[PDB]
């Protein structure tokens, strides 16, 4: 009774936000009267959410033992565990707390989460659905299931779907409670720009709440560049130093900077993972600091104040690895959101958004809490010129003139060809074409057999879906492949007399509207297939199902495995034409398939996310390729596909132009790059706040 | 891809 009382004070004075005193009151219920497991399981919940695992993780245990009909106490210690990365665990908390109590909503979704975190959608799917059984007005529950229905192209009820996630969203934020979909996500739904902004906001004011209990001051920020001899410190931030999507775009642009002007500082939220990506960085920065060796948001913000930042760098902002209670504590005076994400912080503590007037136009402003700060071109980039120069060339077989049925690439190519007899060249730089005899039957003959590589005039010619066994880091584009390779349509099931449009893309950017305006094209184009990936495996069955109901035979589309970096990169030059994706548009995969020198046909949205590839083909110098309406993107898509002279002309300026333009230009990028650095720089340093930069 | 890893942006954990 006292102990309850005690209890009782220490809840409200957690409510109070004075957490330090709520944890003094709940330790002396539990010196009053031990075995309350009420005080136990709250006082578990302060220090879980006070980042506090271990020590919350015992408290529990406690709970656990002395009700053993604790449902509740299994399914929060099982979030704990989430939290340490004790996957096994979690699930097995779960588990347990469904079989206490099988009416538990709330575990089912917990356990639901564990599935689709793993990957095993279906599993997660049947979680879900069991959960919202459970439980019909469940938010969390039924968004979740809602992107799970996503990933797998599921659009069973797809509108009252969105019409639905869009209520809920309208009544969480009204409610003030912090919504169901996730801000990376809801360029997915129909949700108003107002909302997508305000639930970033939401996300931005849990990194300052949880900041706001350190009690720290704010930083003195350098007023000038005189204790750094001239140069503007820059912080790059990043969980994805490393093998990941966000270093195979700007793996060079640390060591490309001017050392004159700047100074560098590679800030890593993520442990080495032993890949050349992590190497090169390291290598190249002039400072590299890991801060995944440290966990405190404080002692982490001290450590880049101490740097004397005057440019922090935002390459997360809410994806895996996000450390962006860093900027809440405002370590530096300019705070910059680039390249990482998708879309506005929604955060009062970022300043700036890096991106262009292609992909952000000054009309939008107001989709974005930050200023709009420009890059000329696009904010775009990828270090396709550095991982991939084997594919600044190529040559191919004439098996019967065709650019994309059989296709070899490799640094010493020219030697090769110069080997051979009867190379004829064409001209586009140039095409060479090696005549159908002995050496191009041998050649498809290794690939018919499965061989995985022949020598020709002591020359390494390798089958291309064998690179993993003949150089694992040529496979994942951390080294440059040192033999010869060939791509081939065969190797892939694609038609030899057909055009291919291709889409690489997780199938989860993918929307009805999406494939109908596909449907329509392939109705339009008789020779013609739709090349997409196993995005994963299960989303297969579904598109496929869809189709069919467009009335598209089977043989229309044709599914390929994921591939290794390189081989993914190498096989878009078997393509004719990309169709990119409206919704959410390829970004990475947009770089990808350009590189290849395959033309991508995009309709540019209104979100941030829908409107990067028209950006990167305005940089690249192909407005021809950007489409008004979906009308404008079928007529784009079937003219590529039937006017062959015309998809010549188009693909030939693609192939020159990725070299010629600014679209994969590092150097330049950088150069730019650090142009509007000063400018942020000056702006604040002449003493105003942050503004627009649109020049 | 099957065999190895393909990483790729993804949300974080909410
Ligand atoms: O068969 C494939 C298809 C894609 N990718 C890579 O997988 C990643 C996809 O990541 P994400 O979905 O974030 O790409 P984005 O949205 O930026 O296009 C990219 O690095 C692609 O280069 C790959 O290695 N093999």
């Amino acid at each position: 009774t006292h102990a309850d009382s005690l209890n009782n004070l220490a809840n409200i004075k957690r409510e109070q936000g004075n957490i330090e005193e709520a944890v003094r009151l709940y330790r002396k219920a539990l010196e009053v009267f031990p075995e309350f497991a009420a005080a136990h399981s709250n006082l578990a919940s302060v220090l879980q959410q006070q980042g506090k695992l271990q020590e919350a993780l015992m408290h529990y245990k406690e709970a656990i033992r002395i009700s053993p009909t604790f449902a509740d106490a299994y399914s929060n210690m099982g979030n704990t565990l989430k939290e340490m990365q004790d996957v096994q665990g979690a699930l097995q908390c779960y588990t347990r707390a469904i079989q206490i109590n099988p009416a538990f909503a709330d575990a089912h979704s917990n356990l639901a989460s564990i599935h689709k975190d793993s990957g095993n959608i279906p599993e997660a799917i049947a979680s879900y659905r069991t959960a919202l059984k459970l439980k019909p007005d469940f938010p969390d529950a039924y968004c979740n299931l809602a992107h799970c229905l996503q990933i797998v192209c599921d659009w069973t009820d797809y509108d009252e779907r969105m019409k639905k996630l869009v209520s809920i969203v309208a009544d969480q934020l009204e409610k003030n409670r912090l919504p169901s979909v996730h801000p990376h996500h809801s360029m997915l739904y129909p949700l108003s720009h107002g909302f997508r902004k305000a639930i970033a906001e939401r996300h931005g004011n849990l990194c300052l709440d949880k900041i706001n209990v350190l009690h720290k001051p704010p930083y003195e920020h350098p007023k000038d560049l005189k204790l750094s001899d001239g140069r503007l410190r820059v912080g790059y931030v990043s969980s994805d130093f490393g093998n990941h999507p966000t270093s195979h775009l700007m793996q060079s642009i640390p060591g490309m900077h001017n050392p004159d002007k700047f100074e560098v500082f590679c800030y890593a939220l993520s442990p080495d993972d032993g890949t050349n990506f992590r190497v090169k960085v390291m290598a190249e920065a002039n400072h590299f600091i890991d801060l995944s060796q440290i966990p405190c948001n404080g002692k982490a913000a001290d450590r880049i104040h101490q740097d004397g930042i005057h440019i922090l760098v935002n390459m997360n902002g809410y994806t895996k690895g996000a450390r962006n209670e860093l900027f809440a504590l405002r370590p530096a005076p300019i705070q910059a959101m680039w390249l990482g994400y998708p879309g506005t912080s929604g955060a009062l503590f970022m300043d700036y958004i890096i991106t262009d007037q292609e992909t952000s136009p000054a009309e939008v402003a107001e989709q974005y809490s930050e200023k709009l700060a420009y890059m000329p071109h696009t904010f775009f980039i990828g270090d396709h010129a550095n991982m991939f120069p084997h594919l600044k060339k190529k040559a191919v077989i004439d098996f019967k003139i065709y650019d994309n049925r059989i296709v070899l690439n490799g640094i010493d190519l020219k030697a090769f060809l110069d080997s051979l007899p009867d190379v004829k060249i064409v001209k586009m730089l140039n095409m060479p074409v090696i005549p159908m005899n002995t050496i191009a039957e041998a050649v498809i003959e290794m690939i018919n057999r499965g061989q995985i590589q022949i020598t020709i005039n002591g020359f390494s010619i390798s089958n291309g879906l064998a690179t993993t066994q003949i150089n694992n880091k040529a496979a994942t584009g951390e080294e440059v492949p040192r033999t010869i390779i060939v791509t081939t349509r065969s190797q892939y099931g694609l038609p030899e007399d057909a055009i291919v449009y291709c889409n690489f893309n997780q199938l989860y950017k993918i929307d009805p509207s999406t494939l109908q305006m596909w449907a329509n094209i392939l109705k339009r184009v008789p020779n013609s297939v739709l090349w997409l990936l196993r995005f994963p495996a299960v989303g297969e069955p579904n598109i496929q199902q869809y189709a069919q109901n467009m009335g598209l035979p089977q043989n229309r589309i044709i599914f390929s495995p994921v591939a290794p970096k390189e081989e993914h990169v190498r096989r878009g030059q078997l393509a004719d034409v990309c169709l990119d994706t409206p919704l959410c548009n390829g970004h990475t995969t947009g770089m990808d398939v350009l590189w290849a020198g395959t033309p991508m046909v995009t309709m540019p949205g209104e979100t941030l996310a829908s409107r990067v590839a028209a950006s990167q083909l305005t940089c690249l110098g192909c407005l021809e390729l950007i489409a008004k309406n979906r009308q404008e993107y079928e007529d784009i898509a079937v003219k590529l596909g039937t006017d062959l002279e015309y998809l010549k002309k188009v693909r030939g300026k693609v192939w020159k132009q990725r070299i010629s333009s600014p679209l994969f230009n590092t150097k330049q990028y950088t150069m730019e790059l650090e142009r509007l650095y000063l400018q942020m720089w000056e702006h604040y340093a002449a003493g105003n706040k942050p503004d627009h930069m649109i020049k | 891809y099957p065999g190895g890893s393909t990483p790729v942006s993804s949300a974080n954990m909410m």
